[PDB]
């Protein structure tokens, strides 16, 4: 055996203790991979750090299935009823805000992100992640850093990443 | 969890 194991790449050494990666299929020192002897016994499925981090990455990437869709109407609700979402429920009125439009070239709102969502027009979660992004840079390109609408796209978008974790 | 030991 020539091959070099473990994220260390080194030759297999007969005397140190190593665990198997059920995705990648390689092999790793358990101190490598922060993983002590006694405690792999309690391991059902191991994962090694590299592959579970591809995994971390791929969440966003990943088609969107029929479970991940009943979880974006619930994490677009929630954004709804959240007390500082009042400004970004519907398509800005130009009434409303002078020259909007002209300052803005993307426009959205939640409830265009409620109609996308019931039509299935995300495939990806990154797509849904860059709608609910834009509304919070539009908000805080077109409002000053001292205005209540700047600081409640700065409360939502942070309410809106911790109720994305663990989504997929 | 599959593993090897000395
Ligand atoms: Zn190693
Ligand atoms: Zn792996």
């Amino acid at each position: 055996d020539t091959k070099l194991y473990c994220i260390c790449k080194t030759p297999y050494d007969e005397s140190k203790f190593y665990i198997g990666c059920d995705r990648c299929q390689n092999w790793y020192h358990g101190r490598c991979v922060g993983i002590l002897q006694s405690e792999a016994e309690l391991i059902d499925e191991y994962v090694c750090p590299q592959c579970q981090s591809t995994e971390d990455a791929m969440t966003v990437l990943t088609p969107l299935t029929e479970k991940d869709y009943e979880g974006l109407k619930r994490v677009l609700r929630s954004l709804q009823a959240h007390k500082m979402a009042w400004p970004f429920l519907e398509p800005v009125d130009p009434n409303d805000a002078p020259d909007y439009y002209g300052v803005i070239k993307e426009p959205m709102d939640l409830a265009t992100m409620e109609e996308r969502v019931q039509r299935r027009y995300y495939e990806k979660l990154t797509e849904f992640v860059a709608d609910m992004t834009k509304i919070f840079d539009n908000c805080r390109y077109y409002n000053p850093s001292d205005s209540p609408f700047y600081q409640c796209a700065e409360v939502l978008e942070s309410f809106f990443v911790q109720k994305l974790k663990g989504f997929k | 969890a599959r593993t090897k030991q000395t």
